[PDB]
């Protein structure tokens, strides 16, 4: 009911990790398999305290 | 002088008993449903998860 279900999502959090980030879902460092990822793009917009905006 | 009424003491009336306020009866029946058991020291297992 718990093990098996949470270790199958496991993977599922990996891929969207790697396809955000090029990060080892296992350890905080960045991945040298991996080349790009969607956080990499330079269209970026500092968040403010508007956050809708 | 005179014949006043303050010589009758005659009773008031009863409006009758009421509270204060509404009753608080606290927030946990619907926040968490009850789990009754038996006596005894309960126990229980947990899973962060992922």
């Amino acid at each position: 009911d718990l093990i098996s279900p949470a270790l199958g999502a496991s993977i599922g959090r990996a891929v969207d990790l790697i396809a955000f980030h090029g990060i080892d879902p296992a350890t905080g460092k960045a991945a040298s398999a991996v080349h790009t990822s969607l956080n990499k793009t330079k269209n970026i917009v500092d968040a403010t305290d508007s956050a809708t905006a | 002088d005179f014949l006043s009424v303050g010589k009758l003491e005659l009773p008031g009336s009863m409006i009758g008993a009421v509270r204060d306020r509404a009753i608080d009866s606290g927030v946990l029946a619907k926040l968490s449903p009850e789990q009754p058991t038996i006596f005894g020291p309960v126990k229980g297992a947990v899973f962060s998860g992922v």
